[PDB]
């Protein structure tokens, strides 16, 4: 009959933070260690994020797995190491995300 | 046990 339209299944993003006084405006879950967000993986995952606040405007969204913040790879780390990662993570804040649908 | 979340 008729046909599934092109889908994108995952996706891999780059959002430039520009963090105004108050923070980045999201919540992280997750790392080695800790109770997996998505099925048994460690990652470092979105939890929130604080609409109308730096991480909304910049593309970010709930779920998105967070891989390298301004060239610090999250590979393995435990939730304070990207805790600590991002509490240094200055003006302007440049994450490599991941993604699914839905 | 384990379930961790920190806001930014
Ligand atoms: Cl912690």
């Amino acid at each position: 009959l008729l046909i599934e339209p092109a889908r994108i299944e995952e996706e891999e993003l780059t959002l430039t933070i520009l963090r105004q006084t108050g923070g980045l405006g999201i919540s992280i879950a997750g790392g080695k260690g800790s109770t997996p967000y998505k099925g048994d993986d460690e990652g470092i995952f979105i939890s929130r994020v604080s609409e109308e606040g730096p991480a909304a405007r910049a593309g970010v969204r709930v779920g998105d797995k967070l891989l390298e913040v301004n060239g610090v790879a999250l590979q393995g780390a435990e939730h304070h190491e990207a805790v600590e990662a991002l509490r240094g993570a200055g003006t302007a804040v440049q994450m490599r995300v991941w993604r699914e649908r839905m | 046990p384990h379930t961790n979340e920190t806001s930014l």
